[PDB]
């Protein structure tokens, strides 16, 4: 049952204006307040029921006040000014919500699991085609959910399932009524807007699905739409005593047919000429702890490679003095931002002797000023004064993620790198520095320097690639935590079946390094089969390059650099 | 070559469910700011990626296996690869930043994440060193942590909107100072009652000896707690407290209204927010409804 | 049996033709010992039979090495590899979660709970499960196969392989 005390027809049938006008006077105006001018009539039928009043007449009166709200609503959901009008949406969705799930939040959750599944959900020649097409459109299943936000029921997706059978052709006698007397001025749209293809309303579809005639597709809906009605007509008798709180709600929710036969049939929304008078009748806390770890690994000894390359550079590209100082700065600073992370995945436990950072901070407080120092570092990239310099440090930067991104993958996954694919992860770990502040130095350096761009980064590639072979020679001659190196790589190509190396290399994966007795086990093998001989022969290449590019340099700017040769004497 | 490893930390993170709240925020702080939609679809994308940046390396400094149920990221690229796709992630975002065509932008940007690592740093040091940070020390905190990034998107806002409202910069930016506090303070009611439990794990400030509003009540107005302050540093010694320890822990804290204060505090952040929400309603005029739905969603 | 323990230690990924090989000689290898032994004891007449029982051994021991392939997965702890798990390491070059999963699991004992239901996503995802029942229900034919075959040189229906046979599926 439900609750009573709280309060065969047109060829069919065998078997709260106030608060109305209130949600309307919201809504005739809300839409208008904040989207814009409405028409079309959207419920007011003093004579024949308002939609909510026929369709929904009972339910506990605290809900209505806001379904006659959805139901104003409903219609013209379905009906800088662009932007204006996409805020203006979301607020009124959101004058709904908040009413709504401000009383009944289980039902209302079910209610929006619903109404948000309708709203998604929502969002012909032959008879069955376009029902379940119509079926959709009236959406009642959702009303059904609104009946049971009236009603506060819970009918379970099985206590549904039980009685869906019984309530699933609900929504069809809905919509076919509901296409009996939308029919009117819809079809002449329909001519209208003549882009529309077919009928989106049962009567005039029977002239391609029945072969039938308009007014007797009409009274089809009146007799078929019958034996399709009295098909409910006939079918509450069966559940009334069958399987059979909700027993009178589901003939209610029944009798929304009947009221929405009504509501249909003599509404203004169908007949305009009334309204004129229809509303007549109505109407009438400080950097402490941040920079503790950077100023650690800013005072341990240093060998000046950075800063010793700028005062190279500078003279070929001669800079103010202010400019190189600030150029200096911003090389130190990236560079101890790569030392403090590179050992932290080196599990590290010293830096030239002396402790390092992330043992003296921990791990968590060397990776926050870690990241924090390239924040700072664009603080220096912008008073450099030029819109550039900008985009060379973040186009240049990615590289060097990109590079570290590689050699972090294969030294915990475990695979060899090929030669020419290792030889350009050290073109983007160790040159991304300094293709940086050759290319910052170029664009800031006063006027001239045109023709340079191209070869002074080229050197710096071939520069880059020096020092880390040369480590790999100097650290191998005289692993432990499985890294890759250019010797390496070598003996495990040259020799693809030496099991007694790659025996080793696996056994520092999973121990966690190497001992002195396997490391000169490793050693024996590289000599065994090149790999020393190899490097030595690279660093040659490499460093025959190097001369090369100074020497054509020099032939472009007349000026013998004796800054850089002298760096080169300190290299070999 | 190509990069299949630095943006793979920075895509599985993005892939796993949200509750999204910034872009809630965003979405409906623009109907005081008015914003062209093109330029609002760029301030949420900075949000996502700058959030999902601090995820990574959140639950890299927790040891935290979990993340919405689904494994963390650090368990499945590791732990090197997860803070190198972190950095790459602040550099994206200057790229960003960088075409919203506002030099002060900018200013705004490299200004504000200033004190969202001064703040993440003393959290640290409190956590690492056991340190028990007091309740002032700890509402400056959280306010330059949580609130880091919903004052760095409410500033960019004001900027690049039509400058008709440009007179509500001390406002707006109150309010998200205050929803940042709001926020914390109720993670750690959920976290210490039964709530949340499987997002990030059953009581993991504990296990982690993060400290929390209720926590450092228990450990102020009981000087003499020698109970608690043991099970803590068991905590500190032993990776996590177990189920027993943890059930004790609670123990005390309801003993000495730790539970009951975070209630007086929570409203009052809660009202703050309601109370300013009033004041902007009357200046600018139009009612926010999508605000007032979301607050309703908060509580 | 060494190819095996050099895989799983050192993480190489094998082919589909050396892993196939390799359960060919590690589990067919008491079958294929067996089946030549009572062979040689057995009265003479019958030696124009060991080519054929020889060859339905050897298949016959890659039959129960994929079916415990696709009986631990459907329902990885020492990154033991499997005719699925190739698949999906092949198929999917770039498949950088599962490359990186595996590598979890050879650091720290096994995958854990949550971490295993992931592993199981990629590789219905590539459709390495529907790849294997491919493979079983293709072997399973060749048996059927040599049993008719050898039924019908030596006239004696082997209703004894036969109820094996179909006890296995």
């Amino acid at each position: 049952i439900l609750n009573s005390t709280l309060s065969d027809i047109a060829g069919f049938c065998s078997g709260h204006e106030h608060l109305a006008n209130e949600g309307s006077l919201r809504c005739r105006t809300d839409w208008e307040q904040f989207i814009g001018p409405i028409e079309r009539w959207g419920s007011c039928n003093p004579w024949e029921g308002h939609f909510g009043a026929v369709v929904l007449p009972f339910c506990k009166p605290e809900r209505l006040a806001v379904i006659c709200y959805i139901f104003e609503y409903a219609f013209l959901y379905d009906n800088y000014r662009t932007v204006r009008s996409i805020l203006g949406t979301k607020q009124i969705q959101s004058k709904m919500l908040l009413e709504l799930l401000s009383i009944d939040a289980p039902r209302a959750e079910v209610v929006i699991n619903s109404w948000k599944e309708m709203i998604s959900t929502t969002a012909f020649n032959n008879l069955e085609e376009y029902v379940d097409y119509r079926i959709i459109d009236t959406g009642a299943p959702f009303v059904d959910m609104l009946m049971r936000f009236g009603m506060g029921i819970m009918l379970t997706q099985e206590e549904q399932k039980r009685i869906e059978p019984i309530v699933k052709p609900c929504y069809a006698a809905l919509g076919l009524a509901n296409d009996y007397f939308s029919f009117d001025i819809e079809w002449e749209e329909f001519q209208a807007e003549s882009d529309k293809t077919t009928m989106t309303n049962a009567v005039w579809l029977f002239m391609q699905w029945e072969n039938l005639n308009a007014e007797q597709a009409k009274r089809r809906v009146q007799e078929v739409t019958k034996q399709y009605e009295q098909q409910y007509l006939r079918n509450i008798a069966d559940f009334a005593a069958g399987e059979g709180k909700l027993q009178t709600y589901l003939k209610a929710q029944g009798y929304q047919v009947p009221g929405n036969v009504a509501w249909s049939l003599r509404c203004p929304r169908y007949h305009p000429w009334l309204c004129k008078e229809a509303a007549s009748l109505l109407h009438q806390l400080g950097d402490e702890h941040l920079l503790g770890p950077a100023e650690y690994i800013s005072s341990l000894p240093s060998k000046g490679v950075r800063e010793a390359f700028i005062d190279g550079l500078n003279v070929w590209l001669v800079l103010p003095d202010h400019r190189v100082n600030q150029l200096k700065s911003i090389a130190q600073t990236l560079h101890n931002a790569s030392l403090m992370l590179d050992d932290i995945e080196d599990h590290s436990p010293l830096r030239r002797g002396r402790p390092s950072t992330h043992m003296i901070f921990g791990t968590e407080q060397t990776i926050n000023s870690a990241n924090f120092l390239l924040i700072d570092v664009m603080e220096k990239v912008r008073q450099l004064d030029d819109p550039r310099c900008m985009d060379i440090y973040l186009e240049e930067m990615r590289n060097l993620f990109i590079g570290q991104s590689f050699d972090l993958y294969w030294t915990r996954n475990g695979e060899c790198p090929s030669e020419e694919q290792y030889l350009d992860m050290i073109r983007q770990k160790t040159g991304g520095l300094f293709r940086l502040l050759t290319r910052m130095m170029v664009q800031i350096a006063p006027v001239q320097q045109k023709g340079l761009e191209t070869q002074l980064a080229s050197l710096s590639d071939v520069l880059g690639e020096f020092f880390q072979v040369r480590d790999d020679y100097k650290n191998l001659t005289e692993l432990d935590e499985c890294k890759f190196s250019y010797p390496l790589i070598h003996a495990l190509t040259s020799q693809p079946k030496n099991v007694q190396l790659r025996g080793i290399l696996q056994q520092s994966r999973s121990a966690g390094g190497l001992d002195v007795p396997l490391k000169e086990t490793v050693l024996s093998h590289l000599r065994q089969a090149g790999s020393i001989e190899y490097t030595e022969a690279k660093m040659g290449e490499l460093m025959e390059k190097i001369t090369d590019s100074v020497v054509s340099l020099e032939g472009e700017t007349g000026s013998p650099n004796w800054v850089v040769r002298l760096l080169i004497h300190r290299l070999k | 070559l190509g990069d299949e490893h630095l943006l793979g930390p920075a895509e599985y993170i993005s892939s796993l469910p949200s509750k999204g709240v910034r872009e809630a925020f965003i979405d409906g702080l623009n109907v005081w700011l008015v914003l062209p939609d093109h330029r609002v679809n760029q301030l949420k994308s900075i949000a996502q990626t700058l959030h999902n940046a601090s995820l990574m390396l959140d639950d890299i400094e927790d040891h935290s296996p979990l993340r919405r149920g689904r494994p963390s990221t650090h368990m499945i690229f590791g732990t090197e690869q997860t803070i190198n796709s972190a950095n790459f992630l602040l550099i994206d975002v200057m790229e960003k930043v960088r075409q919203l065509d506002d030099p002060r932008c900018m200013d705004i940007y490299l200004e504000e994440m200033r004190n969202l690592f001064i703040g993440q740093s003393f959290d640290l040091y409190w956590t690492r060193n056991g340190e028990c940070p007091s309740e002032e020390q700890y509402l400056d905190m959280i306010r330059q942590k949580t609130g880091g990034l919903f004052r760095l998107l409410t500033r960019m806002m004001v900027q690049i909107a039509p400058v008709q409202q440009k007179g509500l910069e001390t406002q707006l930016a109150s309010l998200s100072d205050v929803l940042g506090e709001f926020f914390q303070v109720r993670d750690d009611y959920k976290n210490l009652t039964e709530e949340y439990t499987g997002q990030k794990g059953f009581c993991e400030d504990l296990d982690e000896c993060k400290f929390s509003y209720p926590l450092i009540h228990a450990l102020t107005s009981q000087p003499k707690n020698v109970q608690l302050r043991g099970i803590l540093q068991q905590s500190r010694s032993a990776g996590g407290l177990d189920v027993p320890l943890k059930e004790t822990v609670l123990s005390h804290l309801r003993q000495a209204g730790s539970i009951e204060y975070t209630e007086a505090k929570m409203g009052e952040l809660m009202e703050k927010i309601t109370d300013s929400v009033v004041s902007l309603e009357g200046e600018t005029g139009s009612p926010n409804w999508v605000v007032r739905l979301l607050i309703h969603r908060l509580k």
